[PDB]
């Protein structure tokens, strides 16, 4: 299962 | 950061003339990911060629497997042709059947 | 032994026309089980192992939503990084991300990781403590300050020690017939005359899983590296791996040389002799 959120650099 | 591809050309199974097999071209250690890979039969591009999904190693360099079903014969020559920004000309690696 | 779940993401900008190429791959150990390719027709997370096909529509909808959200973050990041590095809109650039988790021999959380690269160089990485960041340069230091303020490490730590290992253990049980099976290498030696006086001995390891293996040559029971060649471990294409090691020896002295094969599927290492 993937992580729910990806915060931008 | 531009890394030139390493190339291995090999069969999935020990090669026997007239016995169906898979011809593999494994390209690794390259950056960037944009790359042209063809499998050749007697210098001619094979149409039915699939590849793995792009992935990468600890050093961020990319690897791909290109492959096709083939039946080895005494006469027919197989090779892998690779083009990449790091190459002045496409690189052709001949299949050696104990490599 | 240990097991891993890892996701790999690549985004490549296309300055000529349109949005970045985005490819996501999921692995358990050395087995690909899911993929997403922005260039493919489905625009869905797709199965690549039979044991993930078990999962119902909620799973596939959820993974599709998250992987598309990942792709949009990478698209934005390519813009942000062009800014941080003062680069023109004309060039193609690459972002890569890898994250995942390991369980140990005790089947409990062992370690987590989250690594990010720009144009094939380290950018920012989560440290082993899952509480601190390694920033390679001042662009990555800007990201580190942003991610400290947004408590990104806390968010990732919760996933890596929770959801990540729980779903790894689920996959390992659902796919146990293959994922928890070791395939010991099928080994043999070939002999090739290189001159009237010399021969190449090639030690083959075929059809093994997982990919981790050690091939070593000994002469009279001592390791030899001189006049040896070792190829990179390579995929067979059927989910197994191949490797070979070769040594050049004086013709008639082949019996002095032994190939030693170490693999998880071998109770004791194998010794081959011509
Ligand atoms: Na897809
Ligand atoms: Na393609
Ligand atoms: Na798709
Ligand atoms: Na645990
Ligand atoms: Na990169
Ligand atoms: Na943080």
């Amino acid at each position: 299962k993937l992580v729910v959120v990806a915060v931008g650099v | 950061i531009q890394r030139t591809p390493k190339i291995q050309v090999y069969s999935r199974h020990p090669a026997e003339n007239g016995k169906s097999n898979f011809l593999n071209c494994y390209v690794s250690g390259f950056h960037p990911s944009d790359i042209e890979v063809d499998l050749l039969k007697n210098g001619e591009r094979i149409e039915k060629v699939e590849h793995s999904d792009l992935s990468f190693s600890k050093d961020w360099s990319f690897y791909l497997l290109y492959y096709t079903e083939f039946t080895p014969t005494e006469k027919d020559e197989y090779a892998c042709r690779v083009n990449h920004v790091t190459l002045s000309q496409p690189k052709i690696v001949k299949w050696d059947r104990d490599m | 032994g240990s097991h891993s779940m890892r996701y790999f993401f690549t985004s490549v900008s296309r300055p000529g026309r349109g949005e970045p190429r985005f490819i996501a791959v999921g692995y358990v150990d050395d087995t690909q089980f899911v993929r997403f390719d922005s260039d493919a027709a489905s625009q869905r997370m797709e199965p690549r192992a039979p044991w993930i096909e078990q999962e119902g529509p909620e799973y596939w909808d959820g993974e599709t939503r998250k992987v598309k959200a990942h792709s949009q973050t990478h698209r934005v990041d390519l813009g942000t990084l062009r800014g941080y590095y003062n680069q023109s809109e004309a060039g193609s650039h690459t972002v890569q991300r890898m994250y995942g988790c390991d369980v140990g021999s005790d089947w409990r959380f062992l370690r987590g990781y989250h690594q990010y690269a720009y144009d094939g160089k380290d950018y920012i990485a989560l440290k082993e403590d899952l509480r601190s960041w390694t920033a390679a340069d001042m662009a990555a230091q800007t990201t580190k300050h942003k991610w400290e303020a947004a408590h990104v490490a806390e968010q990732l730590r919760a996933y890596l020690e929770g959801t990540c290992v729980e779903w790894l253990r689920r996959y390992l049980e659902n796919g146990k017939e293959t994922l928890q099976r070791t395939d010991a290498p099928k080994t043999h030696m070939t002999h090739h005359a290189v001159s009237d006086h010399e021969a190449t001995l090639r030690c083959w390891a075929l059809s093994f899983y997982p990919a981790e293996i050690t091939l070593t040559w000994q002469r009279d029971g001592e390791d030899q590296t001189q006049d040896t060649e070792l190829v990179e471990t390579r995929p067979a294409g059927d989910g197994t791996f191949q490797k070979w090691a070769a040594v050049v020896v004086p013709s008639g002295q082949e019996q002095r040389y032994t190939c030693h094969v170490q693999h998880e599927g071998l109770p004791k290492p194998l010794t081959l002799r011509w």
